[PDB]
């Protein structure tokens, strides 16, 4: 299970430029796909989707018009496509996985992402309270996270999800509906909320944890995240 | 040569004059002052479609919402029971199967039949397929049923008289359950899985021990084969359906034969029963397209759930909330 | 065929020293459980449709 | 008179709505020819709803009180509608063809893809050839001064047809379904013969095959066979032989069901 | 379905369907068969010619661009009468019996009777192989009577309707006759016998074919009155 992308480089303004995520380890025919941007100095951001049979696809109200993207099934590689790239597309690019059924976990496995630099509403809102706080090697930690909307729905499902990247690496999944655990994670982790505050908690502390926390919402189009909570030690 | 027979012959009716001894009264006496639990009416609530062929077995899981069903085509279809979605369809190397089972974590299903072999596979894998993981081979007739223990022991029913104990992660035999005359039918294992008990076509049912791995009691009373057990939720019961349109209710501590559901409109035999959550309906399948609702302290007949086809199996939730019937109609049909 | 006679006989010698008890005690036992958990059998007494999830 | 028919236009009605719900209400006979046979029904019911009511209460008059309009849309409707039922018929021959001519091959080739492309053709075509020939001028632009007078002069107007569109219609509605219905029943009577004989001495298809030709026979033919020669000959014929004959295939239509739906064994115990 | 991850699910759900179609329509097109026989009998190196204890086989051969499906009953023991069910929808039952032994012949017509009167097994025809022709021929000729196993064989002769030495054929149809009487002692009509002398042959498959072919029509023209 690895994805790897390739592109990338210096783009002069109005230029067009070709994405490419392959995909190799795994039955990549069931497999929906995602492109997340994270902008330098800020948060992630979500930018296409494309399911896995071709029949659905959506967009970003950002961009709408000048983005495209092509999946190859037979070859198991993933394509963007981009045009008259403007000032604000100079950011990197990530390829994630996410399959649905009753009790997958979506957004499990992320790409290592390529870097590209450029020359020179009804949506919901998702607010971090804090930007950092100090901890302690061995104490109990605490993070909280804000909505402008109910996230809980009628059959019963709150969708909210933690990534907490480390600082070097591309993000990974802790804690997926708001409750449940992920496979691989120590199971010191845990969260909780009511449908419109939410907390993750952490019983011990120890030197891997140092990172920042991210805080997605799943209820409707389009993805919004959060702004980020560091932990410094 | 004729020592041996007169001395068994002699503990048979030493066993039939002491089981005798015990019989006191009767279960009707003693129930008649209950008034009955009266009509009851089931209402189909989804059915659904996607088997080619005839439907042979199914079993449900303990999260009470999805299931496992098993076809002559050679399918393996995973059904999501409130929504009707398809979770997982999986293709069979052999196409004549006789049995499914679902692990209780979830993590498993097994299937077998007449390739004398049980497959393991497992749902839980990093990529997104259902792949096998263990094949378990050493019998010389058909599987003809199997259980989960946990997520490393099963116990196997097949078709050359003997059951067997097995280990998923060696795949080899650990306890072989032999004394059977005929071939083997089905198995029910207990809420506690300390002992399980069986029936073969020699109209005989026996009680096991599964730790020690010989046979601990013997019950008779059946004229023909014996098609299909249960067991009851106290674990102190079980029952019974042959070919002879009738069922049986036993007793363990006390081992006699306990009340009789049979009517005389019925000729056909049973195919497969269940009991309820509390024990107070039993209800089983039959040949005439039908599946029949008895009192189960009463043999009274209340209800009936009319399919195309000959009904092949039945299952009841943990919870009580919904019960499901298959069919050679290729038909699942969730009722409440 | 000695050795079926002789394993005949043995299981009949070990099945034939069991306890056992009265019909009536069964019988007993049975209708206590039956009646302690009547309550949460929704086969046997019908839930309303608020509560049950195969509804409609 | 009106009272036969009435009761041929409510046995019409009873027989295609049990034929149509009977064939719907049940996943048994969920199989490809019961779909075309449920097809037909609904046709032959939507013939015995609409024309027969407003054709019978033209037949009882002498003349006909709606407007010039409706004149139009009637008998445009009425011929498109009257050909899909012969149209079915002659699909209704062909499966049998394959379930007996080619008895290996039956079950992949008779898909429910290939009764979809049936029903279509049987729909459409009459449709747009019966629209498209009486609005559009052709119905009788051979001869219009003599036209009018015949017919259009005092009284209900019927199909006026000239000496070139008679013939189409003649071998469009007529003859390529009826040359094709009899040849394949004709390949059949001489297989069913064969294979009776070596049964019994190492018969029934002539009571059955018999009433499915000697029905279609009766009803269609005395009127197609009258209507092409109208144009060809001096006109000369009482505008009362050819007014019974359209109840002809109106009786045609009540019968279809009794004989394609009624005489076989796994339809009537199920 | 009121949330995208429910829509998602029902996507995933309509792919399923799609391919289980697509299986439907493969499956549609293909003829089963279920080969019976003994140990003494040919039908292991008939199925060598037509091309671990496992408990079924599998023969997969084409004539005509028609599919056709055989299946060999392996490691069971004796009795048959509990998975026989399963083979209640084939088109036909292959037969093989070893006609050069006078000795367990009265067993193959045992279970020849036992198989023609099953309840489940009815309305499905079977195809009577006849095999080792050859060792019958050079048995007869050696003088191995029939008579004293069979007292009947005296009052016998050769029908007039055969086509084929004439006591070579004597033996022959007095044993095809006694299959034929056993087949026509009962039936109703529902189902019939194709019996063929087979030799060590290459025909096998066509004819095979042919008798498929017979009953398929045979049944289709039962279905609709036609006979
Ligand atoms: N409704 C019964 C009266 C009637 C029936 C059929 C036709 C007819 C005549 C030639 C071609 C064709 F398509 C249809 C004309 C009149």
């Amino acid at each position: 299970v690895q994805l790897v992308e390739s592109g990338g480089g210096l783009v002069q303004p109005g230029g067009s430029r070709k994405l490419s995520c392959s995909a190799s380890g795994f039955a990549f025919s069931s497999f929906g796909m995602h492109w997340v941007r994270q902008a330098p100095e800020k948060g992630l951001e979500w930018v296409a989707y494309i399911s896995s049979g071709s029949g659905t696809i959506y967009y970003a109200d950002t961009v709408k018009g000048r983005f495209t993207i092509s999946r190859d099934d037979p070859k198991n590689t993933l394509f963007l496509q981009m045009t008259s790239l403007r000032s604000e597309d100079t950011a990197m690019y990530y390829c994630v996985r996410s399959i649905y059924y009753y009790g997958s976990s979506p957004f499990d496995f992320w790409g290592q992402g390529t870097t590209l630099t450029v020359s020179a509403s009804a949506d919901i809102v998702m607010t971090q309270a804090t930007s950092s706080v100090p901890v302690t090697p061995g104490e109990s930690v605490s993070i909280s996270c804000r909505s402008s909307k109910s996230l809980l729905h009628s059959n019963g499902n709150t969708y909210l999800y933690w990534f907490l990247q480390r600082p070097g690496q591309s993000p990974q999944l802790l804690i997926y509906r708001m409750s449940n655990l992920a496979s691989g994670v120590p199971d010191r982790f845990s969260g909780s909320g009511s449908g419109t505050a939410f907390t993750l908690t952490i019983s011990r502390l120890e030197a891997e944890d140092v990172g920042v926390y991210y805080c997605m919402q799943h209820l409707e189009y389009p993805l919004t995240f959060g702004a980020g909570t560091k932990l410094e030690l | 040569l004729d020592q041996l027979r007169q001395e068994a012959e002699q503990l048979k009716n030493q066993i039939r004059d002491a089981r005798k001894a015990c019989a006191d009264a009767t279960l009707s006496q003693i129930t008649n002052n209950i008034d009955p639990v009266g009509r009851i009416q089931m209402r189909t609530r989804r059915t659904l479609r996607g088997h080619l062929a005839k439907i042979y077995a199914m079993h449900w899981g303990t999260d009470s919402r999805l299931l496992v069903s098993a076809s002559q085509d050679g399918k393996l279809i995973i059904w999501d029971s409130y929504t009707t979605n398809k979770v997982h369809a999986i293709p069979l190397r052999s196409s004549w199967v006789m049995t499914c089972a679902y692990a209780p974590s979830g993590n498993y299903v097994a299937c077998g039949g007449l390739d004398n072999i049980c497959s393991i596979y497992n749902l839980k894998t990093r990529e997104g397929n259902v792949r096998v993981s263990r094949e378990l081979a050493g019998h010389t007739g058909y599987l003809s049923c199997c259980r989960f223990l946990d997520d490393n022991q099963i116990v196997t029913s097949s078709g050359d008289t003997t059951c067997a104990l097995w280990d998923i992660e060696t795949g080899q035999q650990t306890t072989t359950f032999t004394g059977h005359t005929g071939d083997v039918m089905s198995l029910s294992l207990a809420p506690d899985t300390r002992l399980f008990v069986s029936g073969a076509c020699d109209a005989s049912a026996k009680l096991w021990d599964v730790r020690e791995g010989m046979c601990r009691q013997t019950f008779t009373g059946h004229e023909s084969d014996i098609n299909a057990i249960c067991f009851f939720p106290n674990g102190n019961a079980f029952a019974t359906g042959s070919d002879d349109a009738t069922c049986r209710l036993f007793d363990l501590r006390a081992d006699q034969e306990l009340m009789t559901y049979s009517h005389d409109n019925i000729i056909c035999g049973i195919t497969s029963v269940s009991f309820s959550k509390s024990g107070r309906l039993l209800l089983a399948g039959y040949d005439d397209f039908n599946c029949n609702v008895w009192d189960a302290l009463k043999a009274d007949r209340a209800g009936v759930l009319a399919h195309d086809n000959r009904v092949s199996c039945l299952g009841v939730t943990d919870d009580g909330m919904a019960v499901a019937t298959g069919s050679w109609d290729s038909f699942l049909k969730i009722w409440n | 065929s000695i050795a079926q006679a002789r394993k005949l006989v043995e299981q009949l010698k070990m099945e034939a020293n069991i306890d056992r008890i009265k019909v009536s005690k069964a019988a007993a036992d049975l209708m206590a459980y039956c009646e302690a958990h009547a309550k949460e059998d929704p086969l046997l007494t019908p839930v309303p449709a608020s509560e049950n999830p195969f509804r409609e | 008179l009106y009272s036969l028919m009435s009761l041929i236009i409510l046995a019409t009605l009873v027989g295609n709505l049990i034929v149509i719900i009977s064939i719907s209400h049940f996943k048994q006979l969920h199989t490809p020819t019961n779909w075309l046979l449920h097809s037909m029904a609904i046709v032959d019911f939507l013939l015995g709803c609409l024309i027969m009511p407003c054709s019978m209460v033209r037949t009882v008059e002498r003349c006909w009180y709606f407007g010039e309009i409706l004149c139009k849309v009637h008998t445009s409707t009425d011929i498109m509608l009257s050909s899909a039922s012969i149209f079915h018929l002659a699909f209704i021959s062909i499966d049998r063809y394959c379930a007996v001519c080619d008895p290996l091959r039956y079950k992949a080739k008779i898909n429910i893809s290939t009764i979809l492309v049936m029903i279509l053709v049987s729909w459409s075509l009459p449709a747009v050839y019966a629209f498209g020939m009486i609005f559009l001028e052709l119905n009788l632009k051979g001869v219009e001064e003599l036209y009018r007078s015949q017919v259009s002069d005092l009284g209900g107007c019927s199909p006026f047809f000239s000496k070139v569109s008679g013939v189409l219609a003649f071998m469009t509605s007529f003859y390529i379904p009826g040359s094709v219905m009899l040849f394949v029943y004709y390949r059949i009577y001489f297989i069913a013969k064969g294979q009776a004989r070596s049964i019994n001495r190492t018969t029934k298809a002539a009571k059955t095959l018999g009433i499915m030709v000697g029905v279609f026979l009766v009803c269609w033919c005395p009127f197609f066979l009258c209507t092409v020669l109208d144009p060809f000959l001096g006109y000369v014929i009482p505008p009362s032989l050819n007014d019974a004959l359209y109840w002809f295939g109106y009786l045609n239509s009540a019968l279809n069901p009794m004989v394609y739906a009624f005489f076989y064994p796994w339809f009537r115990r199920a | 379905t009121l949330s995208a991850e429910d829509k998602a699910a029902v996507e995933r759900s309509k792919m399923i369907e799609k391919q289980l179609q697509k299986d439907k329509q493969v499956y549609r097109a293909t003829h089963r068969l279920l080969l019976l026989g003994a140990d003494n009998s040919g039908k292991s190196t008939i199925v060598k010619q037509m091309r671990k204890t496992s408990g079924i086989f599998e023969t997969k051969f084409q004539v005509d661009k028609v599919n056709f499906h055989m299946f060999d009953v392996g490691a069971q023991r004796d009795e048959r009468r509990k998975w026989i069910q399963c083979f209640n929808d084939v088109t036909a039952i292959i037969f093989v019996v070893d006609s050069s032994d006078y000795n367990r012949l009265q067993e193959a017509l045992n279970d020849f009777k036992s198989i023609w009167n099953n309840r489940w097994l009815r309305t499905i025809s079977v195809i009577l192989f006849l095999n080792k022709q050859d060792l019958l021929a050079e048995k007869v000729l050696a003088g191995s009577k029939i008579e004293d196993y069979f007292p009947e064989f005296a009052r016998y002769t050769t029908p007039e309707d055969a086509t084929p030495d004439p006591r070579v054929t004597r033996a022959k149809y007095f044993i095809r006759d006694e299959f034929l009487r056993i087949s026509t002692a009962s039936g109703d009509g529902r189902h019939y016998c194709y019996p063929h002398f087979t030799c060590s042959d290459t025909e096998n498959a066509r004819r095979i074919f042919n008798d498929c072919r017979d009953i398929i029509q045979r049944m289709h023209l039962r279905q609709y009155e036609l006979l």
